[PDB]
């Protein structure tokens, strides 16, 4: 049982060469005071006598201030043990990897406008900035600019939408004389190394690295950045043979490095500083540019709506030490083109890497040739289609020919939960309210501290610790949680059905409760018509049966809504359990079937013969209670904290107390 | 990482095949033995601690002792049996012989002071269980069933009071008392122990030489359950071969002639063909008992087994003998 | 990734017979062969019953 052994592994997780490790100062001198002893030259000198002892004690307070020195580079020598950042980006940098300074919040807008001059075709020139508020805050609109030119066909009837995306900044270009001898240094903080593009004397040059970088541009044009350690960026370029080597393609051969400069070539650069990672989710836009006869009539969000979306994106902090560490060394690992699973986690953690705080990359065994993946988009579950399209396309530049990256948002477990959390009045002079806006905080904190980083199991109780830990003030803290899973289809159960991974309760095994439409005819005087009736039902577990198992009791219905068969009845058990409807409606069907110990949930309304269209509703919210304390996750299903835009799934009861 | 053997009666297996492949005719093997160089190893050769150069395998090394071969002989399967170390009960010469040690294979009747019984052909019995005193091979055991228990050797204090007797499964002197129990195996009858029998190898009897005589060698009275059985050599697990073969200067007189200096080194072959004055002509696989090296086919047949030795002067009108065991 | 795969598994056992087979040792005789045909005459006697 457990592990047995024969002097296995290796030196614990990670080297530590561990001559070099800082020892206590005592046993410092104590190892060093022994060092002196034994000593040739004397035998004789005791230490312990406190004349020479404090003579001794002083060499290992220098032999101690030069040690860390000498250990702490040892640390900072060898990445993954680096303690410093910028350390990290070096070997990072180093090792083909760089992380990036916080990359600008990032979003697409449709906008109908008319031109005034009904020209045929108006662009919109790259550089044009709208201001967006942040969620909920007008105080200030974040401006945001263009990011390239755009042009649009003018439509009949003389109105046409171009359509752009955005990301947040202002455009911020320099040109510089390059020269032979000098760095070439952006002290500009807020920028961002992805937003970073340049002109050569004309023609753009792309860093190879993340822009592009398959192309017939033949890598004479290319260039390098750096990370000063101030914490600004620097300018480089490849310097000499600038391509490969030698003769390669031209005929003529000799020798181009390219940019002499004497002046040749001045160095033209154009990028975007941006306040990001602060503007996320920022909703209502304005047209806060204004062109040559173009007048936006309109400017609507959100073309080809997730439906569930927020304003901008990006931004980010930049920086995180963890997140970066081991993960170059993947990419140390891989070359460029992306090829292993893992290299398509790590990879795509590079760019959106601030979109992203997990990514998932997995193969689906049944579809061949897709990269599936899994991601967080770490501002909310729910990559807008386009974010996926983006990285997709530009993922799609690294990677296998017939393969195809394939993005989807798996299923997400949600726990929704009341929270009972009590405080001494007295205790706090603080804002009853605003401690409440404390905790909100601190409980996705528990989750950023760990629940996305595995999707492992979950504890309840161990998240309730930190919100516990908010104010000191809080007397007590209480909760229950309700896991909660979301469903694509009311009418039939995903093939494989649900399964919880998660032992729940009997007959604790709940939905949400939604409208259906009923054939049968609704009349009230000054309503007329009045369509038919529509009324609401749920899904019902009954209780557990033997063999662990259920059956999904349907919604009440009235009589004659459903035609009745000889095979199908009402189940009309004593057991499952009722929503109270007005109807009084007592006729309940068995729609599907579980069983509690495979935690495996299936039905299909074609088994009532029920027609789909008679739900409004295509997606309903599951309820469930698993009678475990904890949460145990095994794939794509992750428990996770959106509250923001699931409130409903997140609610806090406070008790003042005295 | 996984462990694995073979048992020791795949090497008693490879026997019996081979055994089997000694063919007359048709499609199964023929066996030629040879004798030659003449020639002297060194002036030396003679002398006392003489030892031949070490042979040598290849084309080479072959096409050499192809060319010297004196003269070459045939082999009956009749000629070949199996064979076990003998060791008899009551021994003096010999260490020991009053103790003996579990799953030893003992002889009786051999001779008459082994002789329990007369009128009965030699007896084989082997061991079961020694005299509880006795000494351990592993020096760390003093017990006999603790040393056992674990597997070390035993070497039994007591010696044998008798050797054993009774055809009956064991017998073994185990009533009346004795630290030796016995069990019984087969009895040898004396015509085959006379001629068969070396005094440090005896001969065991084939299966299908068993299926002819279950009682001649005294195999009929037991008990196999398996109906015929006969399979005993596994029982005994002999793993070696006893080749038996004659050398008469009559088929040879060439080399028999007085002032030969003999034949250093001895060489079998297997399916040679013989000689044909035309090429094109059909093979032909050996029948004779002997064959001038000439009368056979260049280089035909395959010789597995090559060797040398100091020389030996064969005589006119001496018989010379030769026995070979392969241990397989 | 985007790939699964199908696995067979196999195993071979290498395992000397050989080795252990050898020669052990030749040995051959010396024989008066009693054909008649033949007088006594050099020496006589010698070995008697």
């Amino acid at each position: 049982a457990n592990t047995p052994v024969n002097y296995q592994l290796t030196r614990t997780a990670n080297a530590i060469p561990e001559i070099f490790v800082g020892g206590t100062f005592a046993e410092i001198k104590q190892n060093l005071i022994e060092w002196l002893n034994g000593q040739n030259e004397f035998l004789d000198y005791d230490f312990e006598g406190s004349r020479l002892n404090v003579l001794c004690d002083l060499l290992a307070y220098n032999t101690l201030y030069i040690q860390q020195f000498g250990n702490a580079a040892v640390y900072e020598s060898f990445m993954r043990t680096a303690n410093l950042r910028s350390s990290v980006v070096q070997a990072a940098q180093d090792n083909g990897y760089l992380p990036t300074s916080k990359s600008a919040a990032q979003t697409e807008i449709m906008l109908t406008c008319t031109d005034a001059l009904n020209r045929n075709y108006i662009t919109i020139p790259r550089g044009t900035r709208f201001l967006a508020y942040a969620k909920d805050t007008s105080v200030n609109p974040y401006n945001f600019v263009s990011r390239e030119d755009v042009i649009a066909i003018r439509d009949k009837n003389n109105q046409y939408f171009p359509r752009l995306k955005l990301a947040q900044g202002r455009i911020v270009r320099t040109e510089i004389i390059y020269d032979k001898l000098t760095p070439i240094i952006i002290y500009d903080k807020n920028i961002d190394r992805n937003q970073v593009k340049l002109y050569v004397d004309g023609a753009e040059w792309i860093n190879w690295t993340r822009k592009s970088m398959v192309h017939a541009g033949s890598t004479s044009t290319i260039y390098y950045m750096r990370e000063t350690i101030d914490g600004n960026t620097e300018f480089y370029f490849g310097e000499g043979e600038i391509s490969v080597n030698a003769s390669e393609g031209a005929l003529t051969a000799n020798y181009i490095g390219g940019l002499k400069p004497t002046q040749n070539s001045t160095i033209v650069i154009e990028y975007i500083s941006t306040n990001g990672a602060d503007a996320n989710g920022a909703v209502g836009f304005s047209y806060a540019d204004t062109l040559t006869n173009i007048t936006v009539i309109n400017i609507n969000e959100n073309p080809n709506d997730d439906p569930d979306f927020v304003g901008a994106d990006g931004g980010g902090d930049p920086e995180d030490i963890e997140r970066i560490r081991e993960l170059g060394t993947i990419k140390r690992e891989t070359q460029q083109r992306c090829v292993t699973a893992t290299d398509y986690d790590t990879f795509v953690s590079e760019r959106f890497g601030s979109i992203i705080q997990a990514v998932q990359t997995f193969t689906d065994s049944t579809k061949p040739g897709y990269a599936f993946i899994a991601a967080k988009p770490k501002s909310g579950l729910y990559l807008t289609t386009v974010q996926r399209e983006d990285i997709k396309n530009y993922l799609k530049d690294y990677n296998l020919a017939p393969i195809t990256p394939s993005i989807i948002s798996p299923n997400y477990l949600f726990i929704k939960t009341n929270l009972k959390v009590t405080y001494a009045l007295n205790k706090l002079q603080e804002s009853e309210q605003w401690l409440e806006g404390q905790i909100i905080d601190k409980i996705d904190r528990y989750y950023t501290e760990d629940v996305e980083i595995f999707n492992s199991s979950f504890a309840k109780s161990k998240m309730l610790t930190y919100v516990d830990d908010a104010d000191h003030s809080v007397i007590g803290s209480s909760a229950t949680i309700q896991m909660v899973r979301e469903v694509q289809n009311f009418y039939k159960t995903p093939e494989a059905g649900i399964k919880y991974n998660n032992q729940i309760k009997d007959r604790s095994m709940e939905s949400n409760t939604f409208s259906f439409n009923s054939g049968r005819k609704v009349v009230n005087p000054d309503t007329g018509l009045e369509e038919d009736v529509l009324y609401d039902v749920r899904i019902v577990s009954t209780d557990r049966d033997s063999k662990g198992i259920g059956k999904v009791i349907i919604g009440p219905f009235a009589s004659g809504d459903v035609t009745e068969n000889e095979n199908i009845q009402p189940y009309t058990g004593n057991d499952f359990n009722k929503l109270a409807n007005s109807d009084g409606r007592d006729k309940y069907y068995v729609i599907g079937e579980i069983n509690y110990p495979a935690d495996v949930i299936y039905w299909n309304i074609a088994k009532i013969n029920l027609t789909s269209e008679k739900f409004e509703v295509q997606t309903i919210e599951l309820y469930s209670d698993p009678t475990d304390d904890v949460i145990f996750t095994r794939d794509g299903s992750l428990i996770v904290f959106e509250n923001d835009l699931r409130p409903q799934y997140l609610t806090i009861d406070l008790e003042p107390i005295s | 990482i996984y462990r694995a053997i073979v048992t020791s009666k795949f090497r008693t297996e490879k026997m019996l095949n081979f055994y089997n492949s000694i063919g007359s005719g048709p499609d199964k093997n023929t066996i030629f033995i040879t004798f030659g160089r003449s020639e002297p190893w060194s002036s030396n050769e003679n002398e006392v601690g003489f030892a031949p150069p070490y042979p040598t395998d290849s084309v080479l090394g072959v096409t050499d002792m192809w060319t010297h071969m004196m003269g070459t002989v045939k082999v009956l399967p009749s000629m070949l049996d199996a064979v076990i170390p003998r060791r008899d009960w009551g021994d003096t010469r010999y260490p020991d012989p009053y103790t003996f040690r579990i799953n030893d294979i003992v002889v009786c009747n051999s001779a008459p002071y082994n002789a329990t019984e007369s009128g009965a052909g030699w007896l084989v019995y082997r061991c079961l269980d020694v005299p509880d005193t006795g000494m351990c091979s592993i020096a760390s055991l003093t017990d006999k069933d603790e040393c056992l228990k674990l597997g070390g050797k035993w070497t039994p204090s007591a010696r044998s009071m008798t050797p054993p007797e009774g055809r009956g499964d064991a017998e073994g002197t185990i009533e009346p008392g004795d630290g030796y129990v016995w069990e019984y195996l087969f009895e040898i009858p004396p015509d085959v122990s006379i001629n068969r029998c070396t005094n440090e190898y005896i001969v065991v009897p084939w299966p299908e030489e068993l299926k002819e005589d279950p009682t001649r060698w005294g195999y009929e009275d037991n008990l196999t359950w398996q109906q015929d059985d006969f399979g005993l050599i596994y029982r005994v697990k002999a793993n070696t071969i006893r080749f038996k073969a004659y050398l008469d200067s009559v088929y040879f007189p060439e080399a028999a002639l007085p002032g030969n200096k003999g034949f250093r080194q001895i060489s079998i072959i297997t399916n040679p063909l013989e000689a044909k004055a035309h090429p094109n002509d059909p093979n032909v696989k050996a029948e004779k008992d002997y064959y001038d090296p000439e009368d056979l086919m260049r280089h035909s047949g395959e010789m597995i087994y090559m060797e040398n030795r100091p020389p030996i002067i064969m005589a006119m009108d001496q018989t010379e003998e030769i026995n070979i065991l392969f241990t397989f | 990734v985007g790939f699964g795969f199908i696995a067979i598994t196999l195993l071979t056992m290498f395992i000397n017979v050989g080795l252990t087979l050898k020669h052990t040792e030749t040995i051959i005789n010396k024989y008066k062969n009693y054909k008649w045909d033949s007088g006594l005459p050099t020496e006589y006697a010698d070995r008697i019953a």
